[PDB]
């Protein structure tokens, strides 16, 4: 009657977990083919985090360690017109700091955030830096920039990469208009917060994504379908000035501020942003009900890591308060302008045994980026607040619609073929 | 309704050649292997040749074996014989038939499902 | 016309692109990638050593003398061939894989055996 | 008579010894010496995969059902294979591999679906 | 009856075991392992190819042109078959597995040169 007939060479292919490789500085259609995808089961988003968190490890190997400055330092008041809202906030302390020849030392004073230092015995005049007690702090190499340079994942012979081209996609189920692609779209590890900055817009409508939307424990990712543009600013002209620790090895500092001390900020367009919300909520309704009220606040607590906008802006790390975004109520050339906090020894990874001290950058420093998504939690009303502290949730965001599979070409079949 | 239409010669001297052919419509011209029958005037049936949907395969009757040749075109919907030396033993009405094998692949024919009118090819 | 096009096709169409598959089964930080390729090479290994095992070294269709049980399925070959894609198809007998390849390796030793004593 | 022996010598009398140098294409500091042997192993695998598909797995001379188009080259037998070694014929048709190769796997995908017929 | 149940019992038993130790022969620290699994692939593919330079591609059972010399043993099949396991007559003729390789492959060339010339 019918006989096994072997096949090799079969378009058939399971669910698989392999190691991608980078391709930094193509597509098949696939018409009948509908797959399931499911986001946050996605493997690729495990191994982009190991891969970004080795990666910045790396490039600090070589530089200056700065073990010498694990002293006491004696800060008083600058002596500067400083701003009622920047009162408190720096620092001017004075050490005495090694030298490159091990039987001299050198009287050195400098600028610090006060974030960056901690009182000792609770005295007024001597204070240490705040990772004497729990690290080494590593300066980061001045030569070597922290821009968020795109990376594209590729796949391993016998792999492949499955995209979802399903404009109205939420992360799960099935995808009927799938592509076979060889490697991933270049994606930029923008490392943030609470709001997302400078990755793909929805290119329909909000998308509200949650790996279960009626579980407040859950996260929400919010993708938006237009930017927001945001303005950060540091508006002080800083003087900087370094000194050598050691043999070769050189510390930056800030010196001096040339004029007047004013706080960092954001700012947003008020209109944009309320049209964005507006968005939002509507999309919201459909998971909540229709005839609710969605109301937006600040977030409830925690470390300042946590509960402002943290982002990396030329160079500079800034920690925004976001409670002017998110301070509304939704029942059934104006611009908001957000406080920032700047740190120098920061730990970047949700990590104790690192920390790392980004040197000053000389002048004035400006950044224009645009808010391309939300994270959000949630507590009749509904209340959503900005969550966003675990970064893998920013690479769900752009890895959400790549899937990878493993071939399998040998197969069998009934024929009426016999040897 | 599926329909085969020959459209092939007549009259021919013996010893000379003449081209059969059959135009098809009505059905998947590619699904379907296809072969010439023939009726000399006073007997019955007897098989020619066979070739496959593909065309890439022919088989034939040891008596014009080494003399005819079947062929297929399947963007013209085209069946057709070419016929050599002509004996006059191969008076005959020839008929364009639809079957005789399949694909593998596919469930097995051996019978003729359509068959054409038939042209009469006449050796004098 | 590339990789994997055919997926979403039928059976019958989508075995004439075996050699689209096939050539595209072959090509401390590096030492994963090296891990890749080295796991890919053995993959690939594994599946052309299997098939020597069943006789059909050197060939992308292969025709054995295993008959095919009906409890397998008892689907016909217009419901097969002309329908289920081949990722449907894999997901309706995966239960049954392991049953075939052992009938395909059995049969295999049988008529080897009987050819070196038929060139005897 | 030992590997690459016969480079400077005529086609035909080079094609005597392709056992020589068929034996002679297998066998942080030792990483780069992996991936050499990784490589060569997929290098080694990929050219036995391409004779697979045309239907020469297992053969070091292996005929075929493509002809020859003089468009390629028009020498004859004689300056062929008497004169132009190996190397000055490589050359020669360099610009031509591709479309040969091509033509060879349609060949051998039309004679397997011919003879799984034919076995039916 | 697995991985070498057979290798103390008689050549003839053995003989039918044969898929079952062909399976088992595929599949800074962490380097030496490695460095074992391209050592294992590599050993695999000369075995291989070397079944293929004879004429023995795709099959665990070859026959072949080249007759036995008394020289290398002069058991007979009783002797052999139905007693020395494989371990024994490895050791026996060790020392003319080199001379029996040469001459499988003057064989194999001697054949594929003979066939080319029939198809012409
Ligand atoms: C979101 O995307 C926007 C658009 O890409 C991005 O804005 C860009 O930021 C970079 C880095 O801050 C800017 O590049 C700098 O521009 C200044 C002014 O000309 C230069 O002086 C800088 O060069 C010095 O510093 C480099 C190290 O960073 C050294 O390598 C160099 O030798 C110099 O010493 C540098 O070129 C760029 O101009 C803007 N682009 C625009 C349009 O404004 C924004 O930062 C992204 N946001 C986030 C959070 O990632
Ligand atoms: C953010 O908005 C504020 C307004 O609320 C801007 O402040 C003005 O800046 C101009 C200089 O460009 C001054 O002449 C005005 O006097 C400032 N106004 C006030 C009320 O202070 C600020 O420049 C904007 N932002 C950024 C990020 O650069
Ligand atoms: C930090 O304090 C130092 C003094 O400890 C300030 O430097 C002095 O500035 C006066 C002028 O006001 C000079 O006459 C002294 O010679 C300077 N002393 C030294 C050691 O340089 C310094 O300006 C203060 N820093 C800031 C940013 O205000
Ligand atoms: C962002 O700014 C708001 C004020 O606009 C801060 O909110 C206040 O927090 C204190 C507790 O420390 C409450 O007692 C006040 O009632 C809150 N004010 C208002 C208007 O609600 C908020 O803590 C700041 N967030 C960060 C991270 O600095
Ligand atoms: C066909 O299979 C029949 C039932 O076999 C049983 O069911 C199948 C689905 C498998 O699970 C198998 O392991 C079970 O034994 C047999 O009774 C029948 O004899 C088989 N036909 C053959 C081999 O001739
Ligand atoms: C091939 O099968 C076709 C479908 O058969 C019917 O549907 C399948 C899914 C089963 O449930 C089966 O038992 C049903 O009878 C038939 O229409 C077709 O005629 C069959 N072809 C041949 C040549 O037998
Ligand atoms: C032989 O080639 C003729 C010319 O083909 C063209 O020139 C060669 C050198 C290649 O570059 C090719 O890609 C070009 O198309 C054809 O016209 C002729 O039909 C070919 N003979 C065959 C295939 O029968
Ligand atoms: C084989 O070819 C020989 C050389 O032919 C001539 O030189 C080559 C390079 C071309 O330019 C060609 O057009 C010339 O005619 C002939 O001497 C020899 O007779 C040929 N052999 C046969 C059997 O035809
Ligand atoms: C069989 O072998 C005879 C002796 O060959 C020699 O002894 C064997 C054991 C090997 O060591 C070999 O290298 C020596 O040459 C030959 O005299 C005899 O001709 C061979 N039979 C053949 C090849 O027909
Ligand atoms: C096979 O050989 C058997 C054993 O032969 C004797 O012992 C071996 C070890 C040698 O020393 C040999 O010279 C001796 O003659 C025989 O008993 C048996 O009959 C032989 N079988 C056949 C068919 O000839
Ligand atoms: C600082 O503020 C005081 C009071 O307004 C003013 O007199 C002084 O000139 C300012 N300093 C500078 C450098 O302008
Ligand atoms: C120094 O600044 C702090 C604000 O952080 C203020 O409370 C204190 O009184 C100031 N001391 C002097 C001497 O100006
Ligand atoms: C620096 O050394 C001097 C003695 O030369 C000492 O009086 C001063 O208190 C030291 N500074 C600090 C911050 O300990
Ligand atoms: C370092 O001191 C701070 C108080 O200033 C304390 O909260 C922190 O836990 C200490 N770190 C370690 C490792 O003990
Ligand atoms: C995502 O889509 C699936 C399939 O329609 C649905 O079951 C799930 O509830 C949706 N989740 C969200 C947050 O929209
Ligand atoms: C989703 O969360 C609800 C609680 O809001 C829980 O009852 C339900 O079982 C969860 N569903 C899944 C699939 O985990
Ligand atoms: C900042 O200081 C530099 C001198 O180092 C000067 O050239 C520049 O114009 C100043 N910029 C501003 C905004 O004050
Ligand atoms: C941000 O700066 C651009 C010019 O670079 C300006 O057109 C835009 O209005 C500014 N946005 C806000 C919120 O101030
Ligand atoms: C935001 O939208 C609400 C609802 O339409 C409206 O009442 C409110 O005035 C808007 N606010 C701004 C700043 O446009
Ligand atoms: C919710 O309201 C929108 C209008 O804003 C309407 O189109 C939609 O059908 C309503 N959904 C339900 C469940 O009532
Ligand atoms: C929210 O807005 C009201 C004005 O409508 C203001 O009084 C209140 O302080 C704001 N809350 C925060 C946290 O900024
Ligand atoms: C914001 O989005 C627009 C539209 O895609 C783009 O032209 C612009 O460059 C983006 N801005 C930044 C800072 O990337
Ligand atoms: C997808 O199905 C349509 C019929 O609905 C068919 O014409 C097309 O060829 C199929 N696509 C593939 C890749 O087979
Ligand atoms: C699908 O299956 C049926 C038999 O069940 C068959 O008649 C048909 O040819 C197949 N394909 C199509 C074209 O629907
Ligand atoms: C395959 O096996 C599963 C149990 O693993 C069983 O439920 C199913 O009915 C079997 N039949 C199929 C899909 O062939
Ligand atoms: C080199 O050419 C000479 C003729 O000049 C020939 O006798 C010799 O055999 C050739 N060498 C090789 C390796 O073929
Ligand atoms: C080289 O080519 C010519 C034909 O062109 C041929 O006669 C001769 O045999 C070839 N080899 C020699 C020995 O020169
Ligand atoms: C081969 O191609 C080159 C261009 O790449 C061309 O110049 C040459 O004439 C071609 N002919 C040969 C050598 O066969
Ligand atoms: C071991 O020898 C005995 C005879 O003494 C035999 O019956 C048994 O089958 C042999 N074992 C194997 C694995 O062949
Ligand atoms: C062992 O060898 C002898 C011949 O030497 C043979 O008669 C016998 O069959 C072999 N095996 C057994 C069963 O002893
Ligand atoms: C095999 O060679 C050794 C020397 O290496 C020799 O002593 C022995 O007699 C030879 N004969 C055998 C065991 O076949």
């Amino acid at each position: 009657n019918l006989w096994v007939t072997v096949y090799y060479g079969v378009p058939v292919w399971k669910d698989a977990e392999t190691t991608l490789f980078c391709a930094s500085d193509q597509e098949i259609h696939l018409e009948n083919v509908t797959e399931e995808f499911n986001m946050w089961k996605n493997n690729m988003v495990e191994q982009m985090h190991e891969d970004i968190i080795s990666l910045w490890d790396q490039s600090l190997k070589p530089c200056v360690k700065l073990t010498p400055l694990c002293v006491t330092l004696q800060c008083t008041n600058v002596t500067n017109n400083i701003t009622d809202d920047m009162r408190g906030e720096l620092k001017n302390c004075s050490f005495n700091a090694t030298t490159e020849l091990r039987n001299k030392r050198q009287k050195v004073y400098s600028l610090f955030y006060r974030l960056d230092i901690v009182p000792m015995g609770e005295n007024s005049t001597n204070y240490r830096l705040i990772n004497c007690n729990t690290s080494a702090i590593t300066q980061a190499c001045p030569k070597v920039s922290f821009e968020p340079i795109p990376i594209h994942y590729c796949a391993p012979a016998g792999f492949a990469i499955l995209k979802c081209k399903d404009k109205k996609f939420n992360g799960t189920g099935p995808c009927p208009s799938v592509s076979t692609v060889q490697c991933t779209h270049g994606i930029k590890p923008v490392v943030s917060t609470q709001l997302l900055l400078n990755g793909s817009l929805a290119e329909e409508e909000v998308i509200i994504r949650s790996e279960n939307i009626t579980n407040n424990a859950k996260n929400i990712l919010v993708q938006l379908n237009t930017p927001v543009q945001i303005n950060c600013t540091r508006p002080n002209n800083n003087t900087v000035k370094s000194i050598r620790i050691g043999p070769g090895q050189a510390f930056y500092y800030t010196g001096d501020i040339i004029g007047d001390i004013r706080q960092a900020h954001c700012n947003v367009s008020k209109a944009t942003w309320n049209e964005t919300l507006g968005k939002v909520v509507k999309q919201l309704r459909k998971h909540f009900g229709n005839n609710t009220i969605i109301r937006f606040a600040q977030s409830s607590g925690g470390d300042l890591e946590v509960t402002t906008h943290s982002f990396n802006c030329g160079g500079e790390f800034f920690y925004c308060n976001t409670s002017g975004l998110f301070n509304s109520t939704w029942i059934s050339n104006d611009s908001i302008t957000l406080p920032c906090r700047i740190k120098q020894i920061i730990n970047m990874w949700q990590r104790i045994g690192q920390a790392m001290y980004a040197p000053p950058i000389q002048g004035v420093i400006r950044c224009v980026s645009n808010i391309t998504g939300l994270i959000l939690t949630r507590d009749t009303t509904e209340t959503f607040r900005p969550g966003g502290g675990d970064m893998r949730d920013n690479w769900r965001s752009e890895l959400y619609k790549y899937k990878v599979v493993k071939i399998e070409p040998l197969g069998v079949a009934p024929t009426r073929c016999k040897r | 309704e599926v329909q085969l239409v020959e459209t092939g010669g007549g009259l021919v001297q013996p010893g000379g050649s003449l081209k059969l052919s059959c135009r098809a419509s009505g059905y998947t011209f590619s699904s379907f292997a296809m072969s010439w029958v023939r009726q000399a005037p006073g007997k019955g049936l007897e098989w020619v040749s066979l070739i496959n949907d593909r065309g890439g395969l022919t088989f034939y009757v040891d008596s014009v074996k080494g003399r005819f040749t079947i062929s297929r075109d399947n963007s013209k919907n085209t069946l057709s014989l070419q016929m050599h030396s002509l004996r006059d033993g191969d008076t005959a009405v020839y008929y364009c038939a639809t079957g005789g094998m399949s694909s593998a692949l596919q469930s097995s024919k051996y019978y003729f499902d359509f068959w054409g009118q038939g042209a009469l090819v006449t050796v004098s | 016309l590339g990789f994997l096009g055919a997926a979403g096709s039928t059976m019958g169409a989508a075995s004439m692109t075996l050699t689209v598959q096939a050539r595209n089964l072959l090509s401390h930080w590096g030492i994963k990638q090296l891990q890749a390729r080295v796991l890919a090479v053995e993959h690939y290994l594994r599946d052309q050593q299997l098939l020597g095992i069943w006789g059909c070294s050197g060939k992308l269709i292969c025709c054995t003398n295993v008959p095919w049980n009906s409890s397998w399925s008892n689907r016909n070959l217009s419901e097969i061939w002309d329908n289920m894609t081949w990722l449907q198809w894999d997901k309706e007998i995966s239960n049954y894989t392991q049953i075939i390849y052992g009938l395909l390796e059995e049969s295999q030793n049988q008529q080897e055996k009987n050819e070196q004593d038929l060139l005897a």
